[PDB]
């Protein structure tokens, strides 16, 4: 239960940490995860939650995420001021086992951030309404816990192995790593949307996560643009070496860097495309050949498959609309020269592939009828009326 | 004179009330006007073509009861 | 932020 006092106490245990921080000793890089921009950047969010729930701190108090938040939120917090307790000089020294569990609790502050704004945007409780990116993962979440923001973990590997089975306890400790970001044992709508963005399609899941999380020695989970270049510097001399990592600031999204012909070490990202196609496609055609260095590549061929196109049927009511405005369902409305073949995720407009991919090189992942973030997007067939 | 519909996704269709001689800047501030949405933010179609502040509704052959599409920034 | 292209 969050009363006036609780959330009081996590600000000056905050305003702590940040004063530790603010240490010149530190020498810490403006670079994110920044703890110094996150945590007065979740004082803010707070207090819009706060405004917007003036007089309703009944609804607020009892909203079992929120309670969650707040709890691990002065776990987090508490964990940082003890951290700097313990081996104050070691929190100087560059590269030690105490300086790389701030960098490792900073990660978590910037999920927990991303998650609080996610699941309240615009300080207003949207948790019961979030929507998942991809069809058939929002499917699993509403027939295992409905409209749940947050579940436990136990809960959330019981219902996960009914669809996906679970090998061992070593596979479900490891899946469990990746997906619950703020490390808190509940798994949120928000931590299963990122899971289920990065290791599509849903069909084959676990797979999907073994073949590309646990047995890729690419795999570098979260890391910054510059530990990319850094770590590939060894492999300057070895075209074709190549690894792949996670973003903070871009959650559910992958991203990979390898070294060309030359060298210069370029980083790309592959953008709503399931990571084994870009891989696949990045190994026929030489770029992506050694990961992390090693000789040995992992053959993909098992995941990618071709499959077929998910199909939309035109109703009645939508041919009649259309042909009032002299044009059919179907048609892209944006270049009006080809049909509609592809769906954004998860507002659900569509257009043609050539105009989105002219949208996304220009104006970047945001929908263009409404603005709404392009977390993902399906290829789709319109079958005419 | 004549009405004219803009078809968006950020809520339902736009009837607006205009003119042949009104300018595609004229049309941005009446969809301002009803969205409250920032004309230099606004990208009007009309059967796939991108329309131009400068020009006018009767230079691309905007008649009565034409369907322009609202595509955002 | 400066990133690059898919090959
Ligand atoms: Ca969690
Ligand atoms: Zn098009
Ligand atoms: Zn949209």
């Amino acid at each position: 239960t969050v009363d006036k006092k609780m959330v009081e106490k996590c600000w000056k245990l905050m305003d702590k940490v940040v004063r530790l921080c603010q240490n010149p000793k530190l020498a810490l890089k403006n670079s994110p995860p920044y703890i110094l921009d996150l945590l007065p950047d979740t004082y803010q969010h707070l207090r819009t939650i706060l405004s917007r729930y003036e007089g309703k701190m009944e609804t607020l108090g009892e909203n079992e995420y929120f309670r969650v938040f707040m709890e691990n939120l002065m776990k987090k917090t508490k964990q940082t001021i003890s951290l700097f307790k313990e081996g104050k000089e070691r929190m100087y020294e560059e590269n030690s086992q105490p300086r790389r569990n701030l960098t490792k609790l900073s990660l978590i502050f910037s999920h927990m951030l991303a998650e609080l704004k996610g699941i309240f945007p615009s300080g207003l409780f949207q948790g019961d309404t979030f929507r998942i990116t991809k069809a058939d993962a929002a499917e699993f979440w509403r027939k295992a816990f409905g409209e749940k923001t947050i579940v436990p973990w136990k809960s959330f590997r019981q219902a996960l192995h009914e669809v996906h089975p679970i090998s061992s306890g070593l596979e479900a400790m490891a899946l469990k790593s990746t997906i619950d970001l703020t490390c808190n044992d509940y798994i949120s709508v928000f931590e299963f949307d990122i899971f289920t963005r990065l290791f599509q399609p849903w069909s084959s899941l676990l797979r999907n996560w073994n073949s590309l999380a646990v047995t890729h020695p690419g795999y570098m989970a979260f890391l910054t643009y510059d530990e990319v270049k850094a770590r590939l510097q060894k492999f300057i001399h070895k075209p074709g070496s190549y690894i792949f990592r996670l973003s903070c600031t871009r959650l559910g999204q992958w991203a990979i860097g390898y070294v060309t012909a030359d060298g210069n070490i370029l980083q790309t990202i592959p953008h709503n495309k399931p990571l084994f196609q870009a891989l696949i496609d990045g190994f026929r055609e030489g770029f992506y050949l050694f990961p992390d260095g090693r000789n040995q590549n992992p053959d993909l061929t098992g995941l990618c498959e071709p499959t077929p196109q998910d199909h939309i049927k035109v109703t009645q009511e939508q041919f009649e609309l259309y042909c009032e405005m002299g044009s059919t369902f179907q048609l892209c409305k944006i270049c009006a020269e080809n049909d509609k073949d592809v769906k954004i995720e998860p507002c659900g407009h569509l257009m043609c592939t050539s105009c989105l991919t002219s949208w996304q090189e220009s104006e970047g992942q945001g929908c263009p009828f409404c603005r709404c973030e392009i977390k993902g997007t399906e290829p789709i067939v319109v079958d005419p009326f | 004179s004549m009405h004219i519909f803009v078809k968006t996704g950020i809520g339902p269709i736009i009837s607006l009330e205009v003119e042949p001689s009104d300018t595609i800047e004229n049309v941005k501030a009446k969809i301002q006007d009803k969205e409250g949405i920032p004309p230099d933010q606004q990208r009007l179609i009309f059967v796939g073509k991108q329309l131009e502040d400068g020009r006018t509704l009767s230079d691309y052959n905007i008649r009565k009861a034409s369907y322009l599409y609202l595509v955002l920034r | 932020d400066g990133y690059t292209p898919e090959p």
